[PDB]
């Protein structure tokens, strides 16, 4: 499945995932691709920040869905 | 040193994400409404 | 045999088809008269949404039947 992650500069990252992937998995992918530690990643979707222990399925994040990535310290 | 605003861009992401979700839902909803209307037509006449 | 396709906008379209025609093919024929992309079409017959893989005879859609059309953004 393909999803997107929009960053602050407007630069968009595309990820190939599975509906059973957890948010921590997604943060793992973003780290592997962008070099950003999961500790500094805040992922927002549908008006809220997503939690590490849940799946994309739990948030009804479908194909082509766009996730917003904002950074922490 | 630090100059940007974390909770500010955090708030923006929440809002844009919010809007985006409302858009997706509205789409799914109209598509369901159209489906319901076609089913009613096909059974009522 | 001919069948009719109805839109919610009140338009009635006619189609020449064979019992052996598949729903995929029916949508193709609609596309050729209305321009509507086949994957945006949803056909409803007697309360049932028709699947692309079956044929008209699978649904016992006989001559003179009326199908109801409504759209979706895309398939999948």
């Amino acid at each position: 499945m393909q999803i997107f992650v929009k960053t602050l500069t407007g630069k968009t990252i595309t990820l190939e995932v599975e509906p059973s992937d957890t948010i921590e998995n997604v943060k793992a992918k973003i780290q592997d691709k962008e070099g950003i530690p999961p500790d500094q990643q805040r992922l927002i979707f549908a008006g809220k920040q997503l939690e590490d222990g849940r799946t994309l399925s739990d948030y009804n994040i479908q194909k082509e869905s766009t996730l917003h990535l904002v950074l922490r310290l | 040193g630090p100059l940007g605003s974390e909770e500010e861009q955090f708030a923006l992401a929440l809002k844009m994400s919010e809007q985006e979700a409302r858009e997706v839902n509205n789409q799914e909803e109209k598509e369901e409404e159209l489906l319901r209307k076609a089913i009613a037509e096909s059974l009522n006449s």
